[PDB]
């Protein structure tokens, strides 16, 4: 069950990710690094915080923030090296 | 000193099966390549006879 | 030819009295005959390639080589040759995944199989509507016939449900065909995008087209004959019906439906839109209190399925693509997750109903690694091309509109919840006290889940090898000015 | 014959050959699909990929 | 006096094959919890609680989701968009 | 269920034959944990304060 | 609810079991322990020989209430058992042979 | 990894008894005796006894079960019918 609240929470993260991949595709035609840091300076802000949004959410359930940390302290029941 | 299960042998038949198709399809594919550096079109390529587009 | 062929069936027959080997001998060589065929086809060309004709007044029995076209058309182009890959990749494993299972009246069992799996093949080379439609409804008796006498102990509503529900979808579809036949007075796809019907006229013969279209993908609210049919099906019939049949409404989606009917398309999308996204989110929650593992499994398929067709309808290359590869990729995963649950552990003990299923690892190791592996596949996990459609897909959807692609994006989460939490409880715990141990996973059913895993695999780390058949297909169908 | 041959295997665990049902089960068994399967089929499968490689 | 024809011979009708050990313990309970969920059709009413459910899923989302899909149908373009530019068009 | 008592099935705590709630997937082992040192409405008032 | 009986005493003694439990679970020092435990049971001790129904409901009804208004989140278990981090980890096996399904396949 | 034996169960039980001080006896213990009877045992002392053998033997003992035991001898072979103590 531990094993199983983890993998869903960070799929939560992961389909916020998705989204974010799609916003990202759609307005910078590319997922490149060079690209994207080429050109983020000139593009709608409004647009950007929807790409920074899905990200964050996606970041804040790896991260384990408040919103999504409950996953976190179940882990503890794998082995201590893990 | 861990106790000791029976001997089995290294390679098994799956070894041998997936080993030698994924070998063999590199071997494959470099060969294509260097046939084409020296003949000028893969090897794959020859077997290829569409009808014309016209 | 057909004679002396005939005559080795006959003596086979005579001798071996089971027909099973010579139709996966027959099967095998179709296969190879179709890799010839993709040997000879031409990319650099958006023509129609291996054409015939059946059924001509002038050659009744032949081919036609006559002025007047008057007969049932056939060809091939790249879309129509991806889709008959796949069913001759297909078939011989649906032969294979019933070899010992099949006992009483084996013989009318396979033949029954072959008959539907060439019947499908045939339906992908049809070239005109009349055609398609006639392969499109052949399947109905013939998987009737196979439900009703090999299905499991609610066969009986079962085949009744995958005759009617598919013949009343159907039956619109034939009403907007004979408009289309009596309005152009032509019905073959090579030309059918030259003739532009008004709008209100493309507006009705789309209704009809799409309500077959809602009942044989299936979408919602027509979806729930689905899990019954399959739920009941031998396994060879659930092989065939998730990974063949279900696709063959995408591809009519881009054969007979956009080409003909484009403005009415445009305008009639936020509503396929509406119909998709309810899809994905309902079926995909009913899921999560299912107690039948064909069930589950069967209910996947329709979420899948409206990815795929949110894909489709997009208007975008990205879409399209994605619909193509996510259709190919479910037509692996799904009939092997199929073979887990109703082959596998169906054949070793006759039951369906989740409570009864706990901690396979300690016995079954193997089987277990195989679930988990399809499951992860089942859910997109990157790597496998059930990741690479469904997030074109999503892409394609999220450009045609923002905020119902965007709210599609949650079809991650939904997949991944109720696929995981079947197979938590199928390999976790301890062994089950209501089952007695038995065989772990043998040759053929690893051989059968080895050829899907591996095909999953190269088409999920090399999406790009399909382009080379489908790089006109992904502007074929797009209406931009 | 086959119902014969199936049935002692499947009861005793003991393959119907060298002549007193050894107990031998290690090797010599095939199956009536494999070579159909293991030198059609999946050679056929190979073809299939390294020509879609190609043809891209 | 009429009866089917002296010359017929029937037997038994036996599906053969090899009867397996049970490898299932079946359960009763088990069993008609089962039943009961598979054939739930059979017994459903229209109710308070399943009606709202019905008027919930089957009326008021697709309406929502329709409104939504209307109204929005050609109101955004994003590729490329910079600063200033509006990324609606309407 | 207290689990020092003895069932059939140990981990899931049930007995052979017993009888199943309609709802019986929300109540087994394998559904969502349940808390039981507070009322679901008063951890919501406690969450929310916080 | 009887003054002094079998099921009177199986009661009690489970309570006074809850209490040490509970005290245990509480303080962390283990001195302290000590003391509150003394101190348990001399509250214990003085009404014990309460006889007439009404008092002896009561004072066990408001012991209940007590002991509920002490609960502990989270007590102490040995891992072990049931609530414990080692619960069914490792699991041996049942040993069992293969039941056969199939006359020609394994 | 450490194991213990039917003789260091009885050892440390018996210590433990002596270790008391609501008892009757030191010497009067015995393997059979009878705490109820010959120690003089109090209901609640019993129950102080039970969690005493519970916190030495690091195991968890059930209401039921608790009350089950009357001598020493019962104590002894719950306790090594316990796995993990
Ligand atoms: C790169 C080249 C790779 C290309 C493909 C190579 C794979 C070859 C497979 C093989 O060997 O044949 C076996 C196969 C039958 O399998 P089988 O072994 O007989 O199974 C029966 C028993 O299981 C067999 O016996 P068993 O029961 O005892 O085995 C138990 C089972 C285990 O039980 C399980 O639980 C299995 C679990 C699932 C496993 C399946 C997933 C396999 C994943 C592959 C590995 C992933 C690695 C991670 C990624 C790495 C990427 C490289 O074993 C397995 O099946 C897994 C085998 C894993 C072997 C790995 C060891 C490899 C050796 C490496 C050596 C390296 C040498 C270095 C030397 C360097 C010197 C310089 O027969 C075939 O040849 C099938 C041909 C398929 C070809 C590919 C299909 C392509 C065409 C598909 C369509 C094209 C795209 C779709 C288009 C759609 C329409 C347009
Ligand atoms: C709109 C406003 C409707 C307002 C009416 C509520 C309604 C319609 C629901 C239709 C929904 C349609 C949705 C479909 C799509 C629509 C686009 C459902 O009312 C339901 O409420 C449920 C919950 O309270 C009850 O379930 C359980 O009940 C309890 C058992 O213990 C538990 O208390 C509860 O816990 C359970 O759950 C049901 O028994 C009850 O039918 C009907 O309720 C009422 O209408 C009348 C007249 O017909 C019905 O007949 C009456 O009673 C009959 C003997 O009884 C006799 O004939 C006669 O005396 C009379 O005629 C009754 O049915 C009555 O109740
Ligand atoms: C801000 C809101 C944050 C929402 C986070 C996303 C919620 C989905 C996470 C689901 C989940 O993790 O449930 C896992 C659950 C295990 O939980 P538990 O039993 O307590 O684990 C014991 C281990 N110590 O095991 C389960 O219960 C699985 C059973 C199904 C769980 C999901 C049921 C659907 C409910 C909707 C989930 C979210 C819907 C989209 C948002
Ligand atoms: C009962 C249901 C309704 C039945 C209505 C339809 C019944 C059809 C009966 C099946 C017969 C169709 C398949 C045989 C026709 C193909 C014969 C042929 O030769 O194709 C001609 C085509 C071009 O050939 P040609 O112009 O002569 O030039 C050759 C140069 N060397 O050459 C080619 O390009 C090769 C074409 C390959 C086509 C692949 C066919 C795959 C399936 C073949 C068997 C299907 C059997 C289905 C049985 C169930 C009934 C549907
Ligand atoms: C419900 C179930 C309904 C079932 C529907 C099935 C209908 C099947 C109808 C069969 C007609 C279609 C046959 C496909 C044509 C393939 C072919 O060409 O066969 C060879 C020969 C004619 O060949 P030819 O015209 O010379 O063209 C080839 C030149 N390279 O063809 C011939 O010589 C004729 C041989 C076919 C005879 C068929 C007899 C009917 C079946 C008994
Ligand atoms: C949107 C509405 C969806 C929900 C309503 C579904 C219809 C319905 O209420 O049930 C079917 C109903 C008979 O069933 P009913 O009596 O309502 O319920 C039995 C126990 N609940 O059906 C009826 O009320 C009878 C109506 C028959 C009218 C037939 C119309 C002509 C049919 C073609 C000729």
């Amino acid at each position: 069950k531990s094993a199983l609240s983890a993998v869903l929470m960070n799929r939560f993260g992961d389909a916020f990710f998705v989204l974010g991949l799609c916003v990202i595709a759609y307005v910078f035609g590319t997922l490149n690094y060079s690209t994207i840091f080429a050109t983020a300076y000139l593009i709608n802000t409004d647009l950007l915080v929807l790409i920074m949004l899905a990200l964050f959410i996606a970041a804040m359930a790896k991260s384990a923030q408040f919103g999504l940390h409950n996953w976190l302290t179940l882990a503890m029941e794998g082995p201590t090296p893990v | 000193g861990p106790e000791l299960t029976p001997a089995v042998p290294f390679f098994q038949p799956y070894v041998l099966k997936w080993a030698g198709v994924s070998l063999g399809l590199v071997a494959f594919y470099q060969f294509n390549s260097s046939y084409e550096a020296k003949n000028g079109h893969t090897w794959v390529e020859t077997f290829f006879h569409p009808k014309s587009r016209e | 030819i057909l004679l002396s062929s005939l005559y080795l069936f006959n003596r086979i027959l005579a001798w071996q009295g089971n027909v099973k080997h010579f139709y996966l001998f027959a099967s095998n060589l179709l296969l190879l005959f179709i890799v010839v065929l993709y040997i000879n086809f031409n990319t650099f060309s958006n023509s129609f390639q291996f054409n015939f004709e059946l059924f001509n007044s002038l050659n009744p029995f032949g081919l036609s080589n006559s002025d007047i076209s008057n007969g049932l058309l056939f060809g091939i182009d790249g879309l129509s040759l991806t889709f008959i890959l796949l069913t001759v990749l297909l078939i011989p494993l649906t032969l294979l995944g019933n070899w010992y299972n099949i006992n009483f009246n084996s013989n009318l069992y396979y033949t029954l199989v072959l008959a539907i799996g060439l019947v499908i093949l045939l339906n992908f080379w049809a070239l005109d509507y009349i055609s398609f439609y006639i392969l499109f409804e052949a399947t109905l008796p013939l998987l009737f016939i196979l439900i009703h006498i090999y299905g499991s102990s609610d066969s009986e509503r079962a085949s009744f449900y995958v005759l009617m529900f598919t013949l009343s979808g159907s039956l619109f579809m034939l009403l907007s065909i004979v408009v289309i036949s009596i309005v152009l007075n032509t019905t073959n796809f090579i030309n059918h995008n030259l003739f532009v019907l008004s709008l209100d006229l493309q507006t009705i013969i789309w209704l009809g087209l799409f309500i077959a279209i809602m009942v044989k993908t299936p979408l919602f609210p027509i979806h729930v004959w689905l899990p019954v049919v399959h739920s009941e099906s031998p396994l060879a019939g659930s092989m065939i019906l998730a990974g063949l049949i279900l696709k063959l409404a995408l591809y009519a989606i881009l054969r007979l439906l956009l080409p003909l009917l484009c403005e009415a398309q445009i305008l009639y999308t936020p509503m396929i839109y509406i119909i998709s996204l309810l899809t994905i989110i309902l079926t995909s929650l009913a899921t999560l209190r299912q107690i039948d593992l064909k069930v589950i499994i069967a209910y996947s398929s329709i979420s899948h399925m409206g990815i795929a067709i949110l894909g489709v309808c997009s208007n975008t290359s990205l879409g399209i693509y994605g619909s193509i590869v996510l259709g190919v990729a479910h037509g692996f995963v799904s009939p092997a997750l199929f073979l887990i649950v109703g082959g596998i552990l169906y054949d070793r003990y006759h039951i369906r109903i989740v409570n009864y299923y706990k901690g396979l690892t300690t016995y079954m190791p193997q089987l277990a690694t195989y679930i988990i592996i399809l499951s992860f596949a089942n859910i997109g996990t990157p790597l496998t091309g059930n990741f690479t459609g469904e997030f074109l897909s999503l892409q394609g959807g999220f450009i045609r509109n923002p905020i119902i692609g965007g709210i599609s994006c949650i079809s991650v989460l939904l997949a991944a919840i109720y696929q995981l939490k079947l197979t938590n409880k199928l390999t976790g715990g301890i062994s089950s006290i209501y089952m007695h141990r038995t065989n772990d996973v043998t040759i053929r059913e690893k051989f059968i889940m080895n050829i899907l895993i591996i095909s999953t695999l190269i088409i999920g780390i090399c999406p790009q090898i399909m382009y080379n058949l489908l790089y006109w297909t992904v502007n074929n169908y797009i209406y931009i000015i | 014959l086959k119902d014969y041959y199936y049935n002692g295997r499947r009861i005793l665990d003991k393959i119907p050959v060298k002549v007193t049902w050894e107990i031998k089960r290690e090797g010599a068994e095939k199956e009536d699909w494999v070579n159909q399967m293991y030198f059609l089929y999946a050679p056929s499968l190979i073809l299939l990929l390294i020509v879609m490689v190609y043809k891209s | 006096e009429l009866k089917p024809s002296s010359a017929i011979q029937r037997g038994p009708l036996n599906k053969g094959g090899w009867d397996a050990p049970h490898a299932l313990h079946n359960d009763g309970a088990i069993d008609r919890y089962a039943h009961w969920r598979t054939f739930y059709q059979e017994r459903f009413k229209y109710t308070r609680a399943t009606g709202k459910s019905t008027l919930i899923f089957l009326v008021a989302f697709p309406a929502l989701i329709g409104y939504v899909a209307y109204q929005s149908e050609g109101l955004f373009e994003f590729a490329g968009k910079r600063r200033g530019e509006s990324v609606t068009t309407r | 269920k207290n689990p020092y008592k003895k069932y059939d099935d140990q981990q899931d705590r049930r007995n052979l034959e017993e009888p199943l709630s309609v709802n019986d997937d929300l109540y087994d082992m394998w559904s969502p944990d349940r808390f039981t040192h507070f009322k679901n409405q008063d951890a919501l008032k406690y969450f929310i304060g916080f | 609810p009887v003054p002094f009986s079998a099921a009177n005493k199986k009661l009690v003694t489970s309570m006074y079991r809850q209490s040490l439990k509970l005290a245990r679970n509480w303080i962390s020092n283990r001195q302290l322990f000590r003391q509150k435990a003394v101190e348990i049971r001399h509250k214990f001790d003085q009404n014990a020989q309460i006889s007439n129904p009404r008092l002896l409901a009561r004072t066990l009804d408001e012991t209940r209430a007590h002991l509920y208004e002490f609960r502990h989140p989270d007590p102490i278990v040995p891992p072990s058992f049931p609530g414990g981090t080692k619960y069914e980890r490792n699991v041996p096996p049942r040993m069992e042979k293969i039941m056969q399904h199939n006359l020609y396949e394994p | 990894a450490h194991v213990l034996t039917k003789d260091m169960i009885q050892e440390r039980i018996v210590a433990l008894l002596e270790s008391f001080d609501k008892v009757n006896d030191a010497k009067n213990i015995t393997a059979t005796a009878n705490l109820t009877s010959d120690l003089g045992l109090d209901s609640l002392d019993v129950v102080e006894v039970v969690m005493a053998i519970e916190e030495e033997f690091g195991l968890e003992i059930p209401d039921h079960d608790a009350d089950e035991i009357k001598t020493v001898q019962q104590a002894i072979d719950y306790v090594s019918a316990q796995p993990a103590a």
